[PDB]
C-alpha cells in the first residue's frame, strides 16, 4: 500500500518520566513489533492523512536516553522534519530542561524544523506546577506551537497534530501541477 | 537436518556414557524407600516433595538435553510432544513413549510409558495401593524442563502399572506459552 | 543389557544434600501444581544452609545422607554378589579380599573408574585413596574462596561411605563394629591436575 | 540468488520495496518503514563497539580497497560501455553493519558518503568476503542507476519516496541477469 | 583472533563478559569489570534487534536464528540456544565462522562446569526486582574462567 506520496520524520522528543509512553499510545497505529524503546532508543508510530489530495505518512519516533545513550540520541535526529517537545505540567524540573531540549533540537536536526509543545496530564489540578500563561508566553519567544492534553480532555492532540502536518506541508511541498494522436497509414519520406 | 529417529539413534550410541539400568532403579528406589521412612508415611504430600525433587532436576537437565540434540526452541504442542516423544526420553531413560489420547485443539496430550526403568521391580505396601505415585520425579523433570523452555504445563500422573491400572499415562496439559522478557529501560 | 545415561545418574547421585536438608525443613517459592500451593526452593541454598546452619542439623543430615548411602550399598551388595561372583565367603576375617572386591568391582559398578592404590596395615584398619571423584568433579565458588569450597562441599563425602558401610553389610560385619571416616587428606602426588584439587580418602575401621 | 532489495534516503525511512520474488507478499508494506528504521538505527549502534583492542591502533588501510569483478552486471544511460565501471574503488563504512548473515537469507549493506544506504536481501546463503566483494559491485550498479533516474528527475522532491517506472524496470533488468 | 566474548541469559542480562587486549596469550583482559556494562547492554540490545527483524521477516517453518552479524572492523559471531542463552564473540574475520567452537563451549564449557555444579546457582536474577535486567549476580566459578581462558588462548 505504497499509496502515500510524502513521508515526515517527526520526533517526540521529551524528558524521561513525563508520560509520553502513555501520550503516544491514544493516537497509534499499533500494531507490529512494541516496547523497541530500550531495544535501541526508539519506538514507532504511523499515520496516513489526507492534505488536499496528496497522502501523507508520519513517522513518530519516541526517542528515549537514560544514562548510557549520548551519541546516538543526538544522531536519530540527522534528518528530522518534525519536532513534539511533550512536558508534564506536574513538576518545574521537566518544565526547565525544554530550553536544553529545543537547544539541542536546533543544533543537531534540520534547519527551520517545525515545533510544537505538548503538556500531558493536564487532568492533575492538584499540582499544576507550572502556569499555562507563563507557557505560552515561552511558546510565543520561538514560533512554535502549544498545547496541553488530558485523557479526559480529548481530540485537542489530535487536531493539534493535523495542523501541525498541514503546516509542515506548506513549508516542504514544492507546487506540483498535475500535468489527439495520429492514427492511419504511413509513407517514409527519409533520402 | 535429519529425522529426530536417526538423531536419537546418532546421539544414543555414540556420544554417552553408560551404565546398569539396574543401578539407577537402585538409587531411585533408596530414595523414595527413606522418603517413606523418615515421614510417617503421609503417603497424601510425599508427592509433594518429590515433585520439587523432580523440578529441580529437571531445570537443570534441560540446559544438557539442549547442549547435546541443540533444537531450536519449540513453539506448538505437536513438535513439544514429539520431541518429548522421541529424543528427550531416548538420550538419557532410552526409551519410547507411546503418544495417544490427544485432548481438544491441540492443549493437552499424555505420554504412555510402556516400560519403566525408575520402577523396574517394586511391589508396593497395602496401605500405598492408592496413595502413593512412586514415579512423581518423572513429571516433576518434565515440567522443570519445559520451564526453562518457556513454555507452561500442568503435568501429572492419570494412571500407574504400580498402583494396578493396565498403563502408566501422565497428562502433560499446557497452560499458556509465557513469553520472552524485554529491559525495562523507560 | 539394558543402560541408563551416565550423565543423569551422576547428576542424580550428586543432588541428595539439598533433598537431605529439605527434609528437614518440612520435618521441623510458592507455586500451583493443579489446585494447591506447594513450595519449591533451590539447591545451592539449601547447600548454603547447610553449609552454615548449627552443628546439630549439620549432624542431623549427615546421618541422615549415611543412612542413604548405606541402603544404596547394602542393596546393590546382593545384586553384585549375584553378577559378578567373586571369591568371598560370608565372615571373612581377611579384610584384605572384601576390600579388594570393594575396590575392584562395587566401585567399577558405580563409579567409571577403578579406585586407586590402598594402604595396608594387615592388623586394623585400611585406607581407600581416590583421585579426582567422578561425582564432584565440577564444583567450585570463587578464585579465592577455597576454604570455604573444601568445608562446604563436605556432605557430598558421605554418600560413598555409606556404600561402604552397606557393602560390608550383608557380607558380615554389621553396622555396630564398622565405622569409616572420609577426608581430603590425600595429596596429588604426580597426577595431572584436573579440576577439583585434591583427591579423596576413605579411613576404614574394622575390629 | 537476491530476492529483494530497499534503499533508506539519509535518515531513516523506505523509500523503495520492489520486492523481487514469485510470490510471497508475506509481509505487510507498513511494517517494512520498521524494518529500515531499525536498520538504520543498528548501523548507528554498531559504530560505537569497535573493541578497544583497535579502537586505538586500525593500521588496516589497505584491505577497504575493493577489487573490480568484472561483469557483474548483465551479459545504458547517462554512463556509456560494456560496464558501468572498470577500475576497482574504496570502502566508505569501515565501521558500519556490512552484514547480517542468516540460515535462510543474508542482508548485505552499501552505504554512500553522502549518507544513502543501499540493503540487498538475498536467498542465497561465497567465504563471507567474497559475498561481500560481489555485493558492493552490484549494490554500486543499483547505486549508479539510482543516481542516473532518481536524481536527473524533475517530479522527485529530495530524499522522498521513489515512485517511477524507469528506475524499477531498470533495477528489475539488473536482478534477473544477476542469479 | 578473537577480541571479546560474551554470555547473556533469558532474563535480558549479562552473565558473562570478557575482553581481550594485544596478542599476548596471559594478555591485560580485564574479566567481568564494570566498565563493560556500559558497552554491554547496548550489544544486547542490537542483537535482540536483529534477531526480531530475523524472526519477523523469516519464512518456511523452521524460525530461523541470526549466525554472525559482521561489519567493517570485525563481525560478531552468535550462537542462541533454546533455553533463552546467547553466546556472541568478537573476532576478526580470518575464517568462516566459530559455530564449532561456540557448540563446543556450550557443550563442554557452560554445561559441565554451571550446570552440573549443583552449588552454583542458575536463573541468576532471583525474587523479582532483576528478571528483566537491572541485576548483576554474575558467574564466579573458577574451574568455568580457568578452563575458558585454557580453551581460548591459543584462538588470539
Ligand atoms: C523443545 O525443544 C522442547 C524440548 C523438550 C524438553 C526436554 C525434556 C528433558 C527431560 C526428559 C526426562 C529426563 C529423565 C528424568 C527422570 C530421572
Amino acid at each position: 500500500g505504497y499509496d502515500y506520496d510524502y513521508l515526515f520524520k517527526i520526533v517526540l522528543i521529551g524528558d524521561s518520566g513525563v508520560g509520553k509512553s502513555n501520550l503516544l499510545s491514544r493516537f497509534t497505529t499499533d500494531e507490529f513489533n512494541i516496547e523497541s524503546k530500550s531495544t535501541i532508543g526508539v519506538e514507532f508510530a504511523t499515520r496516513t492523512i489526507e492534505v488536499e489530495n496528496k497522502k501523507i505518512k508520519a513517522q513518530i519516533w519516541d526517542t528515549a536516553g537514560q544514562e548510557r545513550y549520548r551519541a546516538i540520541t543526538s544522531a536519530y535526529y540527522r534528518g528530522a522534519v518534525g519536532a513534539l517537545i511533550v512536558y508534564d505540567i506536574s513538576k518545574s524540573s521537566s518544565y526547565e530542561n525544554c530550553n536544553h531540549w529545543l537547544t539541542e533540537l536546533r543544533e543537531n536536526a534540520d534547519d527551520n524544523v517545525a515545533v510544537g509543545l505538548i503538556g500531558n496530564k493536564s487532568d492533575l489540578a492538584h499540582l499544576r506546577a507550572v502556569p499555562t500563561d507563563e507557557a505560552k508566553n515561552f511558546a510565543m519567544e520561538n514560533q512554535m506551537l502549544f498545547t496541553e492534553t488530558s485523557a479526559l480532555n480529548s481530540d485537542n492532540v489530535d487536531k493539534a497534530f493535523r495542523e501541525l502536518i498541514v503546516a509542515i506541508f506548506q513549508m516542504v511541498s514544492k507546487h506540483q501541477v498535475d500535468l489527439g494522436a495520429p492514427k492511419g497509414p504511413t509513407i517514409s519520406l527519409t533520402p | 537436518s535429519r529425522s529426530l529417529k536417526a538423531m536419537g539413534e546418532e546421539i544414543w550410541k555414540n556420544k554417552t556414557e553408560k551404565i546398569n539400568t539396574e543401578l539407577f532403579t537402585l538409587t531411585y528406589g533408596s530414595i523414595v524407600a527413606q522418603l517413606c521412612q523418615d515421614y510417617e508415611r503421609d503417603f497424601n504430600k510425599v508427592n509433594d516433595h518429590l515433585y520439587s525433587m523432580g523440578y529441580n532436576i529437571g531445570c537443570r537437565l534441560i540446559e544438557d538435553f539442549l547442549a547435546r540434540t541443540a533444537l531450536p526452541r519449540c513453539e506448538n504442542l505437536v513438535k513439544t510432544s514429539e520431541v518429548l516423544s522421541k529424543c528427550a526420553f531416548k538420550i538419557f531413560l532410552n526409551i519410547t513413549p507411546n503418544i495417544t489420547n490427544w485432548s481438544h485443539n491441540k492443549d493437552t496430550f499424555s505420554l504412555i510409558l510402556d516400560e519403566n526403568p525408575l520402577a523396574d521391580f517394586v511391589e508396593l505396601p497395602m496401605d500405598a495401593m492408592k496413595s502413593l505415585w512412586y514415579s512423581n520425579i518423572l513429571c516433576g523433570v518434565l515440567k522443570g524442563s519445559l520451564e526453562m523452555v518457556q513454555l507452561d504445563c500442568d503435568v501429572w500422573f492419570v494412571s500407574d502399572i504400580l498402583r494396578g491400572d493396565s498403563q502408566t499415562e501422565i497428562k502433560v496439559k499446557l497452560n499458556r506459552i509465557l513469553k520472552d522478557e524485554i529491559p525495562i529501560g523507560e | 543389557l539394558p543402560k541408563v545415561s551416565q550423565s543423569v545418574y551422576q547428576m542424580l547421585l550428586n543432588e541428595m544434600v539439598p533433598l537431605a536438608m529439605g527434609i528437614e525443613r518440612q520435618i521441623s517459592r510458592l507455586k500451583i501444581e493443579e489446585h494447591h500451593t506447594v513450595d519449591i526452593i533451590r539447591s545451592h541454598n539449601l547447600i548454603h544452609e547447610l553449609y552454615k546452619a548449627d552443628e546439630e542439623e549439620k549432624e542431623k543430615v549427615l546421618a541422615r545422607l549415611r543412612n542413604i548411602g548405606f541402603q544404596i550399598g547394602l542393596k546393590l551388595s546382593e545384586l553384585l554378589i549375584f553378577s559378578n561372583n567373586p571369591n568371598l565367603k560370608f565372615k571373612e576375617m581377611d579384610l584384605l579380599l572384601i576390600m579388594k572386591f570393594i575396590c575392584r568391582d562395587v566401585w567399577k559398578q558405580i563409579f567409571g573408574k577403578q579406585i586407586d592404590n590402598l594402604k595396608t596395615n594387615h592388623r586394623g584398619t585400611f585406607y581407600l585413596l581416590d583421585y579426582d571423584y567422578r561425582p564432584i568433579q565440577s564444583f567450585s565458588l570463587e578464585e579465592d574462596a577455597k576454604n570455604e569450597e573444601l568445608k562446604m562441599i563436605e556432605p557430598f563425602l558421605e554418600i560413598p561411605v555409606g556404600i561402604i558401610r552397606g557393602v560390608l553389610s550383608s557380607l558380615g560385619y554389621s553396622s555396630e563394629e564398622v565405622i569409616c571416616l572420609a577426608s581430603f587428606i590425600d595429596r596429588p602426588t604426580d597426577r595431572p591436575k584436573t579440576a577439583f584439587p585434591k583427591g579423596v580418602s576413605f579411613h576404614v575401621q574394622v575390629t | 540468488a537476491i530476492e529483494t532489495i530497499l534503499v533508506i534516503n539519509k535518515s531513516g525511512g523506505l523509500i523503495y520495496q520492489r520486492n523481487f520474488t514469485n510470490d510471497e507478499q508475506k509481509l505487510n508494506s507498513n511494517e517494512y518503514l520498521i524494518l529500515a528504521s531499525t536498520l538504520h538505527g543498528v548501523f548507528a549502534i554498531a559504530s560505537q563497539l569497535t573493541p578497544k583492542a583497535l579502537q586505538l591502533t586500525q593500521q588496516t588501510n589497505i584491505e577497504n580497497t575493493i577489487p573490480y569483478i568484472p561483469y557483474v552486471g548483465m551479459s545504458l544511460g547517462s554512463f556509456k560501455g560494456d560496464d558501468f565501471f572498470k577500475e576497482p574503488f574504496t570502502n566508505w563504512n569501515k565501521s558500519g553493519l556490512r552484514q547480517l548473515c542468516t540460515d535462510q537469507f543474508t542482508m548485505f549493506i552499501y552505504q554512500t558518503l553522502t549518507g544513502l544506504k543501499f540493503v540487498a536481501i538475498s536467498s542465497s546463503v561465497s567465504t563471507s568476503n567474497l559475498a561481500i566483494q560481489i555485493a558492493d559491485n552490484f549494490l554500486r550498479k543499483v547505486y549508479c542507476l539510482y543516481s542516473d533516474y532518481v536524481m536527473k528527475d524533475p517530479s522527485y522532491s529530495m530524499e522522498m519516496p521513489i515512485r517511477s517506472n524507469l528506475f524499477d524496470e531498470k533495477v528489475k533488468k539488473m536482478v534477473e541477469n544477476l542469479q | 583472533g578473537i577480541y571479546s566474548f560474551w554470555i547473556f541469559d533469558r532474563h535480558c542480562n549479562c552473565i558473562f563478559d570478557r575482553e581481550w587486549t594485544l596478542a599476548s596469550n596471559s594478555a591485560s583482559g580485564t574479566i567481568n569489570s564494570k566498565q563493560n556494562e556500559e558497552d554491554a547492554k547496548l550489544l544486547y540490545g542490537m542483537i535482540f534487534s536483529l534477531r526480531s527483524i530475523t524472526q519477523k521477516l523469516s519464512k518456511g517453518s523452521v524460525k530461523n536464528d541470526i549466525r554472525s552479524i559482521s561489519t567493517g572492523k570485525y563481525r560478531v559471531h552468535t550462537y542462541c540456544t533454546a533455553s533463552g542463552l546467547w553466546f556472541v564473540l568478537l573476532s576478526d574475520f580470518k575464517q568462516q565462522s566459530y559455530t564449532q567452537v561456540l557448540q563446543y563451549i556450550y557443550s563442554h564449557i557452560y554445561v559441565k562446569y554451571v550446570s552440573n555444579n549443583l552449588l552454583s546457582p542458575y536463573d541468576f536474577a532471583e525474587n523479582e526486582n532483576e528478571m528483566r535486567g537491572q541485576g548483576t549476580r554474575k558467574i564466579t566459578n573458577r574451574n568455568f574462567i580457568s578452563v575458558l581462558e585454557s580453551f581460548l588462548a591459543p584462538m588470539v
